[PDB]
């Protein structure tokens, strides 16, 4: 299963620095990246990001390298396999340019070569 | 390296914990587990002594009936029926975990149980008729 | 800089054959390459990684094919939801995805 | 198929026996046989428990100083002498059953584990001896 | 020929000890060691029934994940490291018995045992490497 419920559509105006949550489900938290991801309309998706909810570990493509502050929190237990957690999505030196829709999907595997694949999606949020 | 520990790999993917078996082989049989005296710590360690020797020999006939006896990991003739899982080797082996592994399969186990039985009795029935030359 | 085919299209029960390519930044004998159905603002499917692994579900109408100078994807026996846009990817085990241009189909 | 069950081919010829081994193969350590009371009923069943053990190893034992470890149907270097029994091939694997067999040969039992006791001791003997280059 | 009887090489050279192996491998499980009576005297016979048993599978527990199950002499792919002894050949197996062995080579006795176990946990992961075409 698996689910990333997303935060609002809210809107605001350049300068600004803006929260976009995404809340999983049905899934260990912690055993899969939580990836970044952004469809521009003046511009081609774009792949912003993922983090580590186990090891802590982000890492972000150059062009949001010093612009982008990516948390999670610890997860809570459900079951043996089952989990529910939160990622966390800032944006500092922020213009009206930005303007799209906003993804957080987790991981594919746990090992191997495809790990962090963006693999599971949200519903995606609207921007300014 | 690494060296988890007894059943220290419990939570890591199939493939990895595929790699630290003597880990847990060699802890099914020693612990702490010299006369025998009848009180109430002696008859119950030597139950405890008793039942481990016994659930010990259990999955050491299985192995056997099976040809795999004293193996870690062999490799067996019974193909896999999809219908027991779909999954795929790369979604089984970096993904899940030998917990809830078991969990899905333990429906089946019984079935793939058998299949094993009787190829190793058809086996060892082919090599002898193979020798016999 | 990862480029993809303009644009193509076929009809009920014929195949379709998408590109990708780009030079030695991003592509490709020693990079791995998804494909991700995309409709426009809505949630993507991971169709294809590992330049041929089907995720778990994909039809198997769908594959990938791997040149040493550019990635492909055929999809087989058309069908009405094939309408979307898809856009191919180029990555490594510890890096990020580079995506595509894209490709209306 | 069949299935003649535990012992179910006990009256049938010894090569049709000698297809379901598996049957009784299983069968010699489990059974029925979860705390250690001291009582009429459980000094009983603990005394059924460790001598089902001890005969399942004094057999498995026997199969390992032979070769035959894991094995159910293992071939030899001893050869047949006559004097055991001087019957054909077709006249026992096709005619005399397991129990009658037993019965006539059970005098060179004894003879008979100790040639293949020895047959192991020199093959692997010569195993390390060929290994040595 | 000789024969010298259940640990009569015990002041052999290891090399001629090393030719009648299974004479201390078949009195390591019967001896003479049928109610379970708990008298003085049974309770003391149904000690030494477990303890016997326990101490021969802790045994063939260890030769298993060495890969050496029912082997009186398996040859394995450890080096031997000279500062375990750097004695030679002919001054071991032409010279020294197996309890003086014991008696210098003890300390590395559990440093050996580590070597074996993972080199048997990697030689049947490459074999199943092997055959996965
Ligand atoms: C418990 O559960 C968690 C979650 O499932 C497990 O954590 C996951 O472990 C797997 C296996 O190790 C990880 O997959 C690997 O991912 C790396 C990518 O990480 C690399 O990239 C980082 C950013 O680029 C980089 O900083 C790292 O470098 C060091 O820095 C971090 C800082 O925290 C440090 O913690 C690291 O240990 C590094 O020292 C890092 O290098 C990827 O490189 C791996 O690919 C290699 O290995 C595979 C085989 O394993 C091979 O096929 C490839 O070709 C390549 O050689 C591999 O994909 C995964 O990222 C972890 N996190 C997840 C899934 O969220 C944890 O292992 C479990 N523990 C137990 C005990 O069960
Ligand atoms: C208990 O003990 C009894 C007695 O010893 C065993 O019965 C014997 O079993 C063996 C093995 O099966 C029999 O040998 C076979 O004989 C058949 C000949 O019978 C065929 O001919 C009949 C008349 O022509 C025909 O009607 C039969 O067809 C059916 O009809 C009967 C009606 O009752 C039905 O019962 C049958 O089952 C049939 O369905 C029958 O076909 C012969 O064909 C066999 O040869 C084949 O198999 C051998 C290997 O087994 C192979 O080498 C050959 O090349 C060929 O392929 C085989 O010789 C024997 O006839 C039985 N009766 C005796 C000996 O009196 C019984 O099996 C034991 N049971 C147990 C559980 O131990
Ligand atoms: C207990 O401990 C003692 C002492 O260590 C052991 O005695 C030693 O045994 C070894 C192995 O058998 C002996 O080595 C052999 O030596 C012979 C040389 O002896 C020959 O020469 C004698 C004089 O020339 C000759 O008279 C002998 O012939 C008979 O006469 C004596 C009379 O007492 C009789 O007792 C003999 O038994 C003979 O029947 C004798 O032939 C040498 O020939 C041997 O070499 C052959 O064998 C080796 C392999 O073993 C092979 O590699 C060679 O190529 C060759 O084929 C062998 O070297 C040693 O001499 C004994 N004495 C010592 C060391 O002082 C005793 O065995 C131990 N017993 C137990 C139970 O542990
Ligand atoms: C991200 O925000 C948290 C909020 O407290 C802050 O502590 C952290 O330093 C920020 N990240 C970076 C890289 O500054
Ligand atoms: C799988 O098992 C079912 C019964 O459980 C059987 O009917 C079917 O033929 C099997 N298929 C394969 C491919 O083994
Ligand atoms: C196993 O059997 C139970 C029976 O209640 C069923 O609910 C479950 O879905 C089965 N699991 C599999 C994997 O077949
Ligand atoms: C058969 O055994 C006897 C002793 O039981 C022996 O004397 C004889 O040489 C042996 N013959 C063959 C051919 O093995
Ligand atoms: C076995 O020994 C007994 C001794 O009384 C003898 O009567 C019998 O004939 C012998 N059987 C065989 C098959 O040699
Ligand atoms: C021998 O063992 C020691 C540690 O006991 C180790 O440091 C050394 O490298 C080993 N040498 C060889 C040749 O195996
Ligand atoms: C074994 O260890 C003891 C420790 O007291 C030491 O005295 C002895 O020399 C050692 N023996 C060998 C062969 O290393």
């Amino acid at each position: 299963q698996g689910q990333l419920v997303q935060s609002g559509a809210t809107t605001t105006k350049p300068g600004s620095s803006v929260k976009i949550s995404c809340k999983t489900s049905g899934y260990r938290f912690n055993f899969y990246h939580i990836n970044w991801i952004r469809q521009t309309a003046g511009r081609g998706p774009e792949w912003m990001g993922w983090i580590s909810p186990y090891s802590g570990d982000k890492n972000l493509a150059p062009a949001f390298q010093d612009r982008v502050n990516m948390t999670t929190d610890t997860e809570v237990p459900v079951t043996s396999f089952t989990s529910t957690g939160a990622a966390y999505m800032e944006i500092r030196n922020l213009t009206s340019d930005d303007t799209g829709t906003y993804f957080c999907a987790k991981g594919l595997l746990r090992d191997g070569s495809s790990t962090w694949l963006p693999y599971l999606w949200g519903q995606g949020t609207l921007l300014t | 390296a690494v060296f988890l520990g007894f059943l220290g790999a419990a939570g890591s993917t199939m493939g990895a914990a595929s790699m630290t078996l003597t880990v847990q082989a060699r802890n099914l049989l020693s612990g702490i587990v010299h006369l025998l005296k009848l009180t109430v710590w002696g008859i119950k360690q030597l139950q405890a002594r008793v039942l481990a020797v016994e659930r010990y020999l259990r999955d050491q006939q299985l192995l056997g009936i099976w040809g795999c006896s004293g193996k870690l990991i062999c490799c067996t003739n019974v193909p896999w029926n999809s219908s027991w899982s779909n999954r795929n080797l790369s979604e089984i082996w970096d993904n899940m975990t030998w917990l809830q592994w078991d969990k899905e399969i333990s429906n089946y186990t019984q079935i793939i149980y058998g299949l094993l039985e009787e190829s190793q009795n058809q086996q060892e029935k082919n090599e002898q008729d193979l020798l016999a030359l | 800089v990862l480029t993809q085919s303009a644009s193509v299209s076929g009809s009920l029960g014929q195949s379709v054959t998408i590109s990708c390519t780009g030079p030695n930044s991003v592509c490709c004998s020693h990079k791995s390459i998804s494909w991700y159905q995309w409709p426009p603002g809505r949630a993507p499917t991971l169709i294809i990684y590992e330049d041929n692994e089907r995720a778990p579900g994909i039809s198997p109408r769908f594959s990938g094919y791997k040149s040493y100078w550019s990635a492909y994807l055929t999809i087989s026996d058309l069908r009405p939801e094939d309408e979307t846009t898809y856009y191919c990817c180029s990555y490594t085990h510890n890096s990020g995805c580079v995506f595509g241009t894209g490709t209306k189909v």
